[PDB]
RNA sequence: UAUUGGCGAGAGACCGAUAGCGAACAAGUACAGUGAUGGAAAGAUGAAAAGAACUUUGAAAAGAGAGUGAAAAAGUACGUG
RNA sequence: GUGCAGAUCUUGGUGGUAGUAGCAAAUAUUCAAAUGAGAACUUUGAAGACUGAAGUGGGGAAAGGUUCCACGUCAACAGCAGUUGGACGUGGGUUAGUCGAUCCUAAGAGAUGGGGAAGCUCCGUUUCAAAGGCCUGAUUUUAUGCAGGCCACCAUCGAAAGGGAAUCCGGUUAAGAUUCCGGAACCUGGAUAUGGAUUCUUCACGGUAACGUAACUGAAUGUGGAGACGUCGGCGCGAGCCCUGGGAGGAGUUAUCUUUUCUUCUUAACAGCUUAUCACCCCGGAAUUGGUUUAUCCGGAGAUGGGGUCUUAUGGCUGGAAGAGGCCAGCACCUUUGCUGGCUCCGGUGCGCUUGUGACGGCCCGUGAAAAUCCACAGGAAGGAAUAGUUUUCAUGCCAGGUCGUACUGAUAACCGCAGCAGGUCUCCAAGGUGAACAGCCUCUAGUUGAUAGAAUAAUGUAGAUAAGGGAAGUCGGCAAAAUAGAUCCGUAACUUCGGGAUAAGGAUUGGCUCUAAGGGUCGGGUACGAUCAACUUAGAACUGGUACGGACAAGGGGAAUCUG
């Protein structure tokens, strides 16, 4: 009775969706996140977890402001207007 | 022989729940919510229902 | 949902000026053992309530409709 | 053609079941035409889809039935599979015969057949027994009002 | 789930328009190599886990 | 002086789609698991769609023709097979 | 990074087996027409059945996520088929002041001040903390500084079944509705105007009293009540349902019978008047003790009695409201589809069923949550009229009530089981007969008729049975089956912890029909009875039959001991 009877009991969700990662990793009665985390402002992540690192990083993303930095800086962060030239 | 429904998404037979079973203008029976009935007011010294004093449910 | 008794309350009751309009309902029912007779309810609609005067003389009646204001919205039936 | 969604929408609009619909197998281009519900109620009203009335279940059979059981029949041994106390509680019938003789009691005091002091006592033997029905009470009193004004 | 929250209604409405095939102009356009929708969800084949 | 990260360059007696990163592709994707995590398969028509007008058989897929093409022994089940 | 036949090698592909095992639980399908190229399976009709109201019915919670609904459509999926579909393609659909969330707290979770710990973080939840804002004054620069007075509670999260402001009826859709539409209400917050009330005795009068009412000022602070509560038993009452009578309609049966069989006859929320057990008040002062419950409790700490007051669960009447809904009839017509009439009436009954409720009673070394919130009382701070005020807990008037969820399934096909799996999965409603029965068996409403089919009837299976004579000889062992069984009456042993054993063991009866007897309700007696109405319970008698009768269904085998708990 631990197997396909029992499985029918199954209806109640241990874990729902995390509001910084969208995971459904979301423990409800620990109120906290298995795979990032809500509590605790640092991202849960470790050395053991090589693969895991690689899925979440930077660069994995949109990076709305890292995709300009590296220009920002070729440019040496200017500031103003290219004013006009010819043709 | 009209068998009836409960009328919110409350389907367990609690104590908010009660069903009195009317007969509406349509002559189908629909059951019909009745809140949990009033107690009278107390008197604070013997306990005892004190007379004269209506009897609702404490925000009427 | 709600009757009025004194015929001269239901008068004063029509200038209230938010009552707009009114409406006039006839019955046919019979007087309590035989022949029928005509009973008519003068349905007032007041801004929060409804208020009826029903009337089984229906020769009294006809005295109370030339009694209704001649601004009311009288719906016969 | 598909009349299935015909059938559901004359259940409603007729206020029946699927059941107890009819719909003419003759006309079935008009009715598949009628892909609304007022177009169900004119089809309802030309006589293609009816009403299709009640089966019979006849309470007749019961009622020669239990005119025989007021007669006294079907009421031999042969025919009880409950127990005494489940067909009738001793309970039930205690307190049918004890609000019997209380009720004559209470009749006999105010109508003044019988005092307050003769009540008392037979309004404690009734409660015990010696009174099984209506006419022992009555029997009684007749014969303790006729002793005592014997002894008188 | 019959009487949800927002932030489940939200995700079920994303997930209903990307119930659809491919748009078939996508086939026509130069070196598309997209053949059809490899993200096609359904109801009783897969379900969504929230 | 260090530098398996970041950014920009240059290379090679390296691998050549079961190899090389897991991923040459809408790849950390689809999918699995309550979750931590696990995690694929999948590149090649042709120089060019010129991707088969039209006729006939068939309910239709399609067939037989006809056609395009250097080649359908290249027909979106496509290099060779 | 160099040679493969092996590593139960790795990955990918492929045979024999083999058109084989099989596609056999859940009673069951058949005829005709349509459609289509094609119909065992789609649709319509007819018939036969089933679930049998602890449903195969009507709704929901969790979960799913668009499966809901329409149109088109059949390559794959529906382990046969398919014109069908929970499939494929395209769209459509979820409307709220009142239903929920939101607010409150429960078990619990958890910051802050602090204190640990190298640290990730841990403890702790009012702590060894200088913890926060309430009603008005003072401004007539003018915005709100400052002046009295109090309050000290010291985050926050945690229930779509607990607590809780308030909405019902009728109609409408392809799919929505307590959400839209028509009518009719209520609540909260807010301004507010008029009337009523009060006032020269300033803050109402009446009643002996319980207390009454259209109102009838009351801050700080304090007290109290409601929220706020177990379980079982019997009784009373109500609601709905069931049963039944007359009448007004319709439908069926009609060889013969049947004043017959079936069916419609309904009244919401809200509001005004009235309505009760309990409780209380006045008069009176009781032994010859009285009242009274089904259940034995109450009375000089004031009974019985006479007269009253209240709670308004509940019911009756009226409004809502017949104009709605229902059942019919007569005319109309390629039409949107109409138009016009009636009737919608009065009862009866109960150990009935479900449910709510009241007064009680039993039980506990078990006495069966909290908080938000609301009201009252005490207090009398304070403001108050007479040439004119006070009041907005009385009546009417005016404005607004956000956000989010709302479709559908809820399971032998929408959830979880690798799946369209005989498994699992919380709950409400709940008809008739038999019968003690929510058992089994049959039917009404509603819903299905789904599960690969056709033909034969070998062996061996699986499920169900029956057997002459014997009766456990079979077997490790009466395993399996049979026998018994309901009710009524009789009769019951050893032993016992005196409660039991005990349905001990063991016997008899049981149908149908026709009668007999007993068990009741209400009405009028000035200060012995009779009319009438309505129940199913028990006992007995005659007759009757192929000795049958708990006639199907349902339904104990029993005893004498030993070991052991």
């Amino acid at each position: 009775g631990k197997g396909t009877p029992s499985f029918g009991k199954r209806h109640n969700k241990s874990h729902t969706l995390c509001n910084r990662c969208g995971r459904r990793s979301f423990h409800v009665q620990k109120k906290t996140c298995s795979s990032c985390g809500y509590p605790a402002a640092k991202t849960r992540s470790y050395n053991w977890g090589a693969k895991a690192k690689r899925r979440h990083t930077t660069g994995t993303g949109r990076m709305r402001y890292l995709k300009h930095v590296s220009r920002r800086f070729k440019n040496g962060f200017q500031t103003g207007s290219a004013s006009k030239a010819s043709a | 022989a009209q068998r009836v429904t409960f009328r919110r998404r409350n389907p367990y037979n609690t104590r908010s729940n009660k069903i009195k079973v009317v007969k509406t203008p349509g002559g189908i029976l629909r059951a019909q919510h009745v809140k949990k009935l009033a107690t009278r007011p107390k008197c604070g010294d013997c306990g005892s229902a004190l007379q004269g004093i209506s009897t609702l449910r404490p925000r009427q | 949902a709600r009757e009025i008794t004194d015929i001269k309350q239901f008068l004063e009751l029509t200038r209230r000026a938010d009552v707009k309009t009114a409406t006039v309902k006839i019955n046919k029912k019979l007087n309590k053992a035989g022949k029928p007779f005509r009973q008519t309810k003068f349905k007032v609609r007041g801004s929060s309530s409804l208020y009826t005067l029903v009337i089984n003389d229906a020769g009294k009646a006809k005295k109370l409709i030339q009694s209704l204001p001649p601004t009311l919205k009288v719906n016969r039936l | 053609a598909n009349l299935r969604t015909q059938k559901r929408l004359a259940a409603s609009v007729v206020g029946v079941g699927k059941r107890k619909v009819w719909l003419d197998p003759n006309e079935t281009s008009e009715i598949a035409q009628a892909n609304s519900r007022n177009a169900i109620r004119k089809l309802v009203k030309n006589g293609t889809i009816v009403k299709k009335a009640v089966t019979v279940h006849s309470k007749s059979r019961t009622r020669a039935h239990a005119q025989s059981k007021r007669e006294g029949r079907h009421s031999g041994y042969g025919k009880r599979k409950g127990t005494r106390e489940a067909r009738l509680p001793s309970q039930v019938v205690w307190i049918r015969r004890l609000r019997v003789l209380r009720r004559l009691l209470a009749k006999y005091r105010d109508a003044g057949k019988i005092d307050k002091h003769l009540y008392h006592v037979l309004y404690k033997e009734s409660k015990g027994n010696a009174f099984k029905h209506k006419r022992a009470l009555v029997e009684h009193i007749i014969q303790a009002k006729a002793d005592a004004q014997r002894e008188k | 789930a019959a009487q949800k929250s927002f932030r489940i209604k939200q995700k079920m409405a994303k997930a209903k328009k990307q119930n659809r095939p491919l748009p078939q102009w996508i086939r026509l356009r130069t070196n598309n190599t997209i053949r059809y929708n490899a993200k096609r969800r359904n109801w009783r084949r897969t379900k969504m886990n929230i």
